[PDB]
This record gives structure tokens, sequence and C-alpha cells, in this order.
């Protein structure tokens, strides 16, 4: 299980205090392997009335609806994987899908629309690399918490848009800070050679932010 | 309290 294995790969970085080096070499540390293949590069909060907008870095668009169900448009424009509440995952096109889903994909659209106005596409300078979608999602005062079904947690901080991308398969982190620059680190090796204290700190609210994803399935 | 992600 992704998330188990995420927190343990937390636990043990965080246990090593990674800042509390007196010679931090976190370069070392950097993996450029583990590179993610999807990240999330926008997202619009409408769930008051609808669901979360996203976008992944693909140009993909989705969103996780009120309803429990998930609506994924293609970087096509025009195929829909659709996700009913019992977890049935359907092929369908904004041509030919069924008419009850109308008001879904106008939704869908509306927020595609609002996201590629008015949002920059979080890591659009890398070049990344089958297609997640959102499981789940909650928002702190510090940050928003995304967990994509391929098993990586995303996590957006607000007052500094520093952000973490999480990959329980590569035992990986990619780190994207305050200048926009993405690094992506192998978790054991932040153990061995050190990281500065920024990133020592959200390492140590990731596993807080795993614990709560773990302890509200 | 954004209700979306960075304009």
């Amino acid at each position: 299980c992704h998330l188990s294995d995420m927190l343990q790969q937390l636990h043990s970085v965080n246990a090593s205090k990674p800042s509390e080096r007196g010679l931090v070499r976190q370069e070392e540390a950097e993996d450029p392997a583990c590179i993610p293949i999807f990240w999330v590069s926008k997202w619009v909060d409408y769930s008051d009335k609808y669901g979360l907008g996203y976008q992944l870095c693909d140009n993909s668009v989705g969103v996780l609806f009120n309803d429990s169900t998930r609506l994924i448009l293609y970087n096509d424009g025009d195929s829909l994987q659709y996700i009913e509440r019992d977890g049935t995952e359907s092929y369908l096109t904004v041509s030919s899908h069924p008419n009850s889903l109308m008001k879904k994909i106008t939704l869908l659209k509306y927020f595609r629309n609002y996201m590629s106005e008015h949002l920059l596409k979080a890591g659009a300078n890398i070049t990344p690399r089958r297609l997640p979608y959102l499981r789940t999602w909650f928002r702190t005062r510090s940050a928003i918490i995304l967990h994509l079904s391929n098993g990586s947690v995303q996590i957006n901080f607000f007052q500094d848009h520093t952000k973490l991308i999480l990959c329980p398969l590569m035992a990986a982190v990619t780190y994207i800070d305050e200048k926009r620059d993405f690094r992506t680190y192998r978790l054991s090796l932040l153990e061995e050679y050190g990281c500065c204290k920024e990133l020592a700190s959200r390492l140590r609210y990731a596993r807080t932010m795993v614990d709560k994803l773990l302890s509200s399935r | 309290p954004p209700l979306h992600s960075t304009a």
C-alpha cells in the first residue's frame, strides 16, 4: 500500500533529522530518474456547490464531484473517463456520452475554462515522464493535499507557493520551491545527505498529512 | 483560504 509505504519513507527521513547536519549535501540526494509522470498543475475549489476541478500536467482535466463521482477529460479535448460512485471506470466522449452526463460535462467545461484562462500551470518548465484521478483531497489553513489514484500525494502550500509531490513507488519527493525550481530527490538519499531547514519542515508536515489521509479512509 | 490555485 502506497500511503503506508509513504508514511514509512517519511518517518525514516524525518527520524534522521536531515537539516541538523554539519554538512548538508542536498544536491547529492537528487534523482532525476524519479521525476513524476503526473502532478496537479492547476485546481479550483468549487466544493461548496459542485466539486474540486483540477488539471494534470498532461493538460487532462478532472473533477471530483460532491456526489463522489469523477469525470476526466483527456488532453485530446473529447475523450472522457467516468467513474460512478461504485468505482466502475468507463470510456466516453463529449461528442458521444449518455444524456444524463450533460450537466457534469458542462460543469467540467466551465471549470476547464476558468483554469485555462486564469491560472498558472505548476511545473510548466518541466518535461515529465496510466492516467490517475483524484482519489481524495482536503485543505488545511496552510495547504491543499491531493491524493491521486496512482498513490502519489501532492501538497501545495498557500503562503509561499512551495509544493511537494510524494511518489511512493519511487520512494521519492519532488520539491518545487519559491523560485519555481523543481528538484526531485530519493527520500533515503535525503536521510544520508541532509537537506535545508525549509524542506525538512515541509517533510515533517507531509508526514502529518499522510497520517490524516490514512486516518480518514 | 484561496479558492483556486496560483493565478
